[PDB]
């Protein structure tokens, strides 16, 4: 999961 | 299991193993020592391979055996790299301990993912003497279970405490307000 | 099949099954598992004698593994209301709360034949479900085990600290045994 | 086997004391038994009470509430003694006979609680089932109140979860009368 | 079903009429409620005439022990002599019932058969429990050996070397070892 | 279901107060112990009149089979038997161990005859032991056998290794029933 | 079973000579149906003696118990098939007194060979399948006996399932007639 | 239990009371044989009643109680209370004409024969044929006592058919609906 | 057995099982019942595609009954988090939680084939228990099919309230139904 | 299993780690003995790691491992991961003193043998007389590794025994909680 | 599941195996019996001078699959050394006191458990005949072997395998079933 | 779990690693699969060389007849010896392939055991279907006992008194009874 | 029970 989780 | 390709020269994977290569790790269904230590190990290594770089939890789980679980907690908290969690779909019980235990502002609900708390269950069977010492122990678990809650969601032991003698649910937006998650994962 | 038998009154012979023959006679059999329909049935017996005669000794004979506690315990609290004495005897075995229900009859008159044999113990359980149920079912019975151990004490005479002591695992107790311990007062010979 | 006696089965010769046994699990037709035998002591003195001795863990709630709508209806006061546990609808049961006239044996015990249910199916029929246990928790709540003289409110807090009470303290609650002691 | 049938003085089933000249039957295997209903008889005839001979006929492979050891008892409290008649098998605990008779009242029909052997038994558990369970059933096997010897007259020495493991006897055999006091003939 | 006569008796019964036994199916302690039950109280009736034994039987426990034979070899009574449809194994034999002169085959009837059948499962010691005992009861069946049939011993034998089936003329060919019954 | 002026109705029936042979054929079942037809012969050796027929069939060797001792007793036995008579069933229907075995208009027959089964060593095999292929014999010849039928014909016509309706049953000779409304 | 009054069956036996009910199988069966034929001997001239609750089941069983039924010289009147379906409508129909009932609510199906074999071909045969007389001899007799014409049973009955109690009058099945 | 089949790169020859093979065209397959392993392996397969290449469509081919309720939302909840327009294609049928991913699809890229068919209706649940429980457990399936109908209504165009009225019971779609309903956009025509 | 080419377990055996999962018995143990076996042929001076989450089991199988443990030359460090419960516990408690780890919420429990056997009374007792000889083993090996007196060990496991990660410290049972 | 180590990749056994060692595990059956033949014959084939182990955790079990090891071991040129871990019971302690003289081990807390052979049989009593007396000729072999392995009487050896019997190590090299222990 | 071995490199299961060495393996209940296996490996061992003698070791209670006629007409029809070695026990249809080797080729191991009987069948039907199977069955044993006084050397009369019933021979005894020609000694 | 229930 990016953008940020990653 | 698909498999893909990582150009590296080029090789194959099952695709679990292609996301734990960038140190991702699925937590999926009922929580229980075999996926458990499947779990821990592979904390262990993405640790030995990058002391400090971030490791990602994806959750999916309606929970399970209490200790199993606990093998996961502590290797979380011990392990050098922040474990990012992100919950999709459910992290119930044990899945929504381990959600809350993910490192402080990288803890994720996806957001029409849901959230349920509870008690510890448990059950004995035998002399009256092994009840107490079996319901006695079931107690300080229940006691170490919400102390924890309580520190990872800034709430109060008391407040915890009561919002878990049944069970509970929070959306993605409660489980925010609630603490137990930093923030809903947006686009 | 329950053999019949020719009862001789005085208003001409009659059949009764053995069993309703022999509580006739004011014997009645504590047999089997201990639980809500055999203990009930018990007790209606039990009022049905005292009503026929409130002086008269009853007898109640046990052969029981033991069973259910609170069961056990309509037993008891009605052979201690009524006014009869209820003399028990111990054949082939009284377990648990049989054993309990033998050292309950009226002083003097509890026996154990030469080849019974008695174990003593404390409450089995058993709950399935959250903490704080467990805890609840947990606290009660150790009330339970509490109150029977009392109850124990003061049926034998032996201290509380000696009742709980001895019934923290299973406990044999020869016939000759239990009367020194005084949970039963003789052995029936010939 | 039940014993005959001098010729009655010994249940039909208590009956004639007017003393009916509720014995074990509270379900439609052991029930309608008890209904049956409520109405036909009526019949056969309308002015001498009846005695209900129960020894139970209770059981289904609408077959125990045929039981205490009869016993409520009929003339006789509707004596309860409470032998070895009357759990749930049996405890239920036992507090709802004529006040004054409910006892426990010196170490019969009591237990209380909520309703138990449980449906499956479409959201919109669990939603009905749901309301209507709530419903049923409600009335079974308030009545409670009723025969033991407590507040709704404290049986509300005594009822969400299983509850014992030893003779004495089901004295003191007001679920019984008094305790039953030797001739 | 149980044929019936009539006395000229009653109406009887034939078990029921044969307990009325005071034969008891022991069937099969040893249980908690088939030696209470034997009891039970047995208590019956005692109070309808003391005085009288009570008769056993056993035809069983054995069972529980304390089932069993509740008749036993119960013949020897009982004022009436208990004979004892073997047919087809007495084995085990119906063997030693067999053996309890009356002293000369025993008997073995000529084709029945004997077996004796030693307790049998099981617990699981706890190791503290194991031994508690272990040293009970020891107890109850020297108990028994001993009423063995004592009805046989047999030395109990000899009664221990031969029950360690089933051991069959005829009905010959039985009177020769002290079993039975004869064999019924003709 | 079995059916009431009137002299009010079931048909067993009623038959029974002709001295009139039946042997039904398998044999085992319990039919085993009823037969016995009945020849005794017949003896008691009238030693001296005859009892009768109908058998159709596919046989069974060997021990139960043998409280029957001997009560009936210990009985004033002759017991005089009938082989209806089949008398296999301990069928047969309780047959052939009638009152010589009246036992009898019903002319469809058939009789099967073969060696015991046995099990045990345990140490070698306690295998050896219980062979022993069976091969000891063969021996024994098979004396039997021969005196009631006139038969000798190892032809007893050698015609029992296997199943071996008698149709009812060669039953009386072979001394096992006396004669077949005709109308 | 209903009650009459008391007998259950079976026993009602029996009285009048009336026995019924219902369901599957077996040991208990025939040894019964044997009882009452000897109380029957005891009561009346000259009166007709009837046999109602609903059944499948069965076993053999019970069958052959009832066929037996309705050859062997003095009344005449006289047949009736309701609903079905198939097998052993049908066999003892045939077996009825001649001129004296009805068929109701809709019920039907069935005639076949024995079936049969063994597990086991191929010497018990061959002994087994000897004597089923004996008492295939018999059967055929009793079923030509009764019908008229030649042996070869009886062969013939039962090595596969055999249907017959009532006027087809009383052409083959296995009845004597269709019982109708009659006046 | 059954309630004590005579047990309550048997008390309405005495006043020619028969009760069908349930499956129909060999002993239910041979016991409303067993009813009839006693009635039958008690008085050969008073009308019988068949009160019929029925899904159905045997056919063999049906026809066993059908046969009686046209034998006995009583008059059979049959009374359909709840249902009547398959072998129960059968033998419902097969009451003595004009004295055939149906309760206001009650309800009616007729359909064709059910089967099964398992076997070698030659065998299958065998037995399809039989169920396919006996499928005949239904039609044929439906056919009878209905007053429809065969070929109207035959197309009826290939698969399930319920009648209300107006149409099961209107079909002949019935002759009149029982009102207060 | 899953066959096996061969790729033709300059790297050299390869050989795929036929599904990984056709995830390398963006392909991904929702098959059978909806349940948290299938679903989280079809989480693994969008993420694995966004990363290879975040601008291209990916597609996810749904023949199924439905499911979990939350497991089809671990899908739901990637397919509108990650870049790529996921296109979803209805073979066979896509019943319950299968219709809901289905309408999910990007705008304008959701499509029926001809003799497909789909199936909405309300949350199935169930729950045994104590009163208060049954309570807390009914609520929240309230909450969850209030959900499922508001996106429901976002994803076709329908107002909230008639979709809460089509759903309540079973509702059967054709192809050209579900498209005049605004759940998919076209037909596959060929 | 994940792949990183070994599974993930083969990777971490390469770094001389070896786990103990779930219940004992004699595959999963002897297995455990071969790994043992093969560490030590590589190099019988470094350290070995044994990461131990299990409710215990089979006593027999666990003594492999014991004997295995002792024989060998490398240390044995133990680590107690969700659960170590009895044979568990015992072969936690049995690593190389100063490198028995416990993790902060991992929880430890301790009891005496349980068994079982049915058949005669001679053979009971012999079962019974070898099941005290194990229970009487296993105690003073307890003794010899926690530091506790033997009585201290039979006194404390005659019923189930929880210890928390510090108790099990206190406890002797292991050296200390694993942290940050 | 079953560690793989790399030397070319193995699993672990496979990887022992190498060093000539073969594990005896859980009950004796056919199959795992005939595995272990399979290994002993080509452990022989690569070198027939090299001390080849028998690495012993089992219950026992199948006595006909047992003797087809025993035989295999003692036709074989290689010493087959044993060793017994957690426990070698019945026919697990036979092939234990199987190995070469002076060869065969218990470690510290194995422990040792002999008996006599179980079967059981049903049917005819000629036939029953055949399969006891068929089963009292194994238990005489079996303590015959015994006896020759032990050193012990065949008297003494009846005498303590008539029932169940337990030594501990140290018993179980006094009563010659093993040569010594493994010490550390 | 197999264990893999290395040969001169290459990795096999150790069977096939046998199986390089003409020995294959008939292991536990005869039956169609293992039984194909069994005849594919002969077919295979006979193509790569004609000359050479294969060897097949037997472990088996026996099983089913057919099956194991399918691997006796393939070790008859290929022109390899195939020598036979008894290795625990070979039973009924392991006894039958066991003397099925080549003369001269065929052994016991000193401990191993062999057991003979005749056929065992079963069928349920039809007297006429019945007849026919029986007789079947009868024509098998037939042809099994004329092929086992083949081998063994002895009369086709023995051979039927000794199969009548189930009968055990020691690796001596086989010997003896010419059903091996030679116990394995080292 | 009686003194009062009945």
């Amino acid at each position: 999961f990016s953008p940020a989780a990653p | 299991v698909p498999m893909v390709i990582e150009q590296t020269g080029e090789r194959s994977f099952d695709i679990y193993s292609r996301l734990l290569k960038e140190r991702v790790i699925f937590l999926t269904g009922q929580v229980e020592d075999h996926m458990a230590n499947l779990i821990v190990a592979q904390m262990l290594f993405l640790e030995a391979e990058n002391p400090e770089k971030d490791i990602y939890l994806y959750i999916n789980s309606p929970g399970g055996v209490i200790t199993a679980g606990m093998s996961i907690y502590d290797t979380m908290q011990f392990i050098k790299p922040d474990v990012s969690t992100i919950c999709m779909g459910q992290a119930a019980s044990m899945g929504a301990f381990l959600l809350t235990a993910g490192a402080k502002g990288k803890r994720f609900c996806l957001p029409n993912s849901r959230v349920m708390i509870h008690q510890p269950l448990g059950g004995y069977q035998g002399q009256a003497t092994d009840i107490e010492i079996h319901a006695r122990e079931i107690l300080k678990v229940k006691g170490r279970m919400n102390e924890l809650m309580a520190l990872h969601t800034g709430q109060s032991l008391e407040q915890i405490e009561r919002d878990t003698e049944r069970d509970r649910f929070l959306s993605a937006p409660e489980a925010v307000e609630y603490g137990l998650v930093d923030s809903i994962l947006t686009h």
